């Protein structure tokens, strides 16, 4: 995020980091329950990648993080790699997340819910802060 | 890249207005947000765009794509969760 | 869902 | 454009 600010630690408890086996953060995701993470299809997750829950500072060794293995990747069959439309994947975890003060689920909308233009929302992540 | 988790608040746009920036690249399963002095950027992909509804944070978008320079005057593009939630529910029910 | 134990500050 |  460019021109954002640091979050309060633990205040976005559904936010996860997807890391490859070298420890490199490549995408975010969100917990929707103890067993499932939603992310973008174009992130290209495999069962060799790791879901990291409960993290704030990726440079810290002292945080009580959960490193969760992925059982299966469910890429939405409507995903179109040419247009990047329908850009959603579900990850079924091999090991359930343990919910706590710093790890919990985001709500999903109903299909008919309305979010009007001009509404102020929030986005979070460990993406670049400057290009 | 930051070590520490970042946040930003930003407004939702309509798809019709987002098309002024991105043209025919914007599809019905996309939602735009930003152009407000902040931007999502590389490495944010897959993470949440949440809006508060009836006191609870609700997943409205999934960070998807946007400007190759993360311009803060151009809207970012997110997967529109309301268009995708029926598939989420079917997948969870079957697995 | 959707209600953090540690409240965000925007 | 670029994936994010």
């Amino acid at each position: 995020i460019v021109n954002g600010e640091e979050a309060v630690p633990g205040s976005w408890p559904w936010q996860v980091s997807l890391q490859d086996k070298t420890g490199f953060h490549f995408c975010g995701g969100s917990l929707i329950n103890e067993n499932w993470v939603v992310t973008a299809a174009h992130c290209g997750v495999t069962t060799s990648d790791v879901v990291v829950a409960g993290e704030f500072d990726q440079g810290s060794s002292s945080e009580k993080i959960q490193k969760l293995k992925i059982a299966k990747v469910f890429k939405n069959s409507k995903y179109n790699s040419l247009t990047i439309n329908n850009d959603i994947t579900l990850l079924k975890l091999s090991t359930a997340a343990s919910f706590s003060q710093t790890v919990s689920a985001v709500c999903l909308p109903s299909a008919s819910d309305d979010f009007a233009a001009g509404t102020t929302c929030v986005t979070t992540g460990w993406g670049l802060t400057r290009y | 890249t930051p070590d520490r988790l970042q946040q930003a608040s930003l407004p939702l746009l309509s798809n019709t207005n987002c098309k002024k920036y991105w043209g025919t690249k914007i599809k019905d399963a996309m939602i735009c947000a930003g152009a407000s002095g902040v931007s999502s950027c590389m490495g944010d992909s897959g993470g949440p765009l949440v809006c508060k509804k009836n006191g609870a944070w609700t997943l409205v978008g999934i960070v998807s794509w946007g400007s190759s320079t993360c311009s803060t005057s151009t809207p970012g593009v997110y997967a529109r969760v309301t268009a995708l939630v029926n598939w989420v529910q079917q997948t969870l029910a079957a697995n | 869902c959707g209600v953090p134990a540690i409240q965000p500050v925007l | 454009s670029w994936p994010w």
